[PDB]
């Protein structure tokens, strides 16, 4: 992975970029509208039967009853749920309130706990986005065709913007997370190793992590304000406001508006302002970690046969641009045959990346043709030829640094091994001929340690 | 020298064999090839 295991679970992402936060802003975290979220994401059952013995309990308890509490055969599931403890980072231990190491959780976090489960109170129900009492009455699959607007734009700018002429500030945005890669000899950037994988799996879980692309400069964006704006569309549909958010509003809500709408999970109307409608695609999001659907008959069917994988065509625009986006392939007279002589135009892709595990899982998942039909193994012997290809990028390697030559001890030498390690600026070593490898970053302390000793 | 006859007409070669330039009529018939199954 090159930056999309984050996304395939929910629960974990959200509780490594809670630990790097500002103590304000953490503070402000602690509302209503988060209880909800940080237990549906989770799936253990030790993980989420914690968060109700923390609401009945008034006092701190010591760790004496949580060590019985496993009774006998239990204590092994009780290490798994250590770790995660320290993920969420809303509980505290005290030193003996009561007993010995009693365990405690934040108040501030208790408080609104009881709010959306038992207890309640008026600014639940005053306050916008978390609620915004209104009803549905527009056209649905008039709206559809917007949600797909929205995600087709971001594909012009990963091939290099083919057609496109929108002023939307998305190619900077996702160089961030390791999708979009700049073009050295020109200027419309192109698109990294782990970007290929996202245009595969079609799922809204990498949206989720683009709402927080912005917050991570920790500068003037709170997150009680994008938490509290997110709750709208995990709400499925019929989740509106009407109006009640132009009076309630400032210039850091815009703002967040303005860009969680061209993501493609919510729509809003002209002049960005009066109503606004959540896309489709928000609903995939609460329902699982992801998703298939748009086909219903699935004409693409692939080759078992021979190896250079004859590729599905005729299907609608979205298979167009985007295997030429892989590694651009061929086609003839008919309708579109791609895929029909790959031999070099696979190793042109390959050579700016190590993109092996994207083009396998797009020649076995693209639409279930074989798994479905058919019942053998979908790749026959190509298995080998693919990692082959991989290999030949290996041959070379195009890295700076310098070698210390004649020396004059053999235990000398084993020395000055060390001080290049521990730094970090040690390449390779080689203790039969008295050469190291010393990267150019740390050649003026490298020499320093050889005067010396 | 002296020897020209006729043939001579498949032409296809290169990397980009961008083979879509002469259909006159194809661009029609490809969406009746999608409802039909």
């Amino acid at each position: 992975s090159r930056g999309l295991n984050r996304v395939h679970l929910q629960c974990r992402n959200l509780q490594e970029f809670l630990g790097g936060l500002s103590p304000g802003v953490l503070d402000r975290l602690y509302g209503h509208p988060a209880t909800c979220l940080a237990v549906f994401r989770e799936l253990p059952s030790l993980a989420k039967n914690w968060v109700m013995r923390m609401l009945f309990l008034e006092q701190p308890l010591p760790q004496a009853a949580v060590a019985l509490w496993v009774k006998k055969e239990f204590s092994k599931a009780q290490e798994e749920s250590t770790g995660l403890l320290s993920g969420l980072r809303i509980w505290h231990t005290q030193l003996l309130p009561g007993g010995l190491q009693g365990l405690i959780l934040n108040p501030i976090f208790r408080q609104n706990l009881r709010i959306a489960l038992l207890g309640g109170g008026k600014a639940w129900s005053d306050d916008t986005s978390q609620l915004g009492p209104d009803k549905h009455a527009r056209d649905v699959p008039s709206l559809d065709k917007y949600a797909e607007e929205r995600w087709e734009v971001v594909l012009h700018f990963m091939v290099g913007s083919p057609s496109a002429a929108v002023s939307q500030d998305l190619a900077q945005l996702l160089s961030q997370a390791g999708l979009m890669k700049s073009t050295e000899p020109g200027e419309p950037p192109c698109i990294t190793s782990a970007g290929f994988q996202f245009l595969l799996l079609d799922t809204p879980a990498q949206l989720w992590y683009f709402m927080l692309q912005y917050l991570q400069t920790a500068q003037s964006r709170g997150m009680d304000l994008v938490e509290i704006l997110s709750f709208l569309f995990q709400l499925s549909f019929s989740t509106l406001g009407k109006d009640y958010s132009v009076e309630g509003m400032s210039d850091s809500l815009l703002n967040f508006l303005q860009h969680l709408r061209e993501f493609g999970l919510v729509f809003q109307r002209k002049r960005k302002s009066r109503r606004y409608y959540p896309t489709r695609l928000a609903i995939n999001l609460s329902s699982g970690v992801s998703g298939a659907g748009g086909t219903v008959h699935q004409p693409g069917f692939i080759v078992v046969e021979t190896n250079y994988r004859l590729y599905a065509y005729t299907e609608s625009e979205l298979q167009i641009a985007l295997i030429a986006l892989f590694s651009e392939m061929l086609y003839r007279f008919p309708n579109m045959v791609v895929a029909q002589v790959t031999r070099e135009s696979v190793q042109q892709a390959i050579a700016s990346g190590i993109t092996a595990q994207q083009i396998i899982h797009f020649l076995r998942t693209r639409a279930h043709p074989v798994m479905l039909k058919q019942t053998p193994v979908l790749p026959p012997t190509i298995t080998d030829q693919i990692r082959l290809w991989e290999l030949e990028r290996d041959r070379l390697r195009f890295t700076e640094g310098v070698l210390y030559n004649q020396f004059l001890s053999q235990v000398d030498f084993e020395l000055l091994l060390a001080h290049a390690r521990e730094l970090g600026v040690l390449v390779f070593e080689n203790s039969a001929k008295r050469l190291m490898v010393v990267t150019p970053a740390g050649h003026s302390d490298v020499k320093r340690f050889w005067k010396r000793q | 020298p002296g020897n020209d006859p006729q043939e001579a007409v498949p032409s296809a070669a290169g990397k980009q064999v961008d083979e879509s330039g002469t259909k006159v009529d194809e661009y029609g018939a490809k969406d009746y090839r999608l409802q039909m199954p």
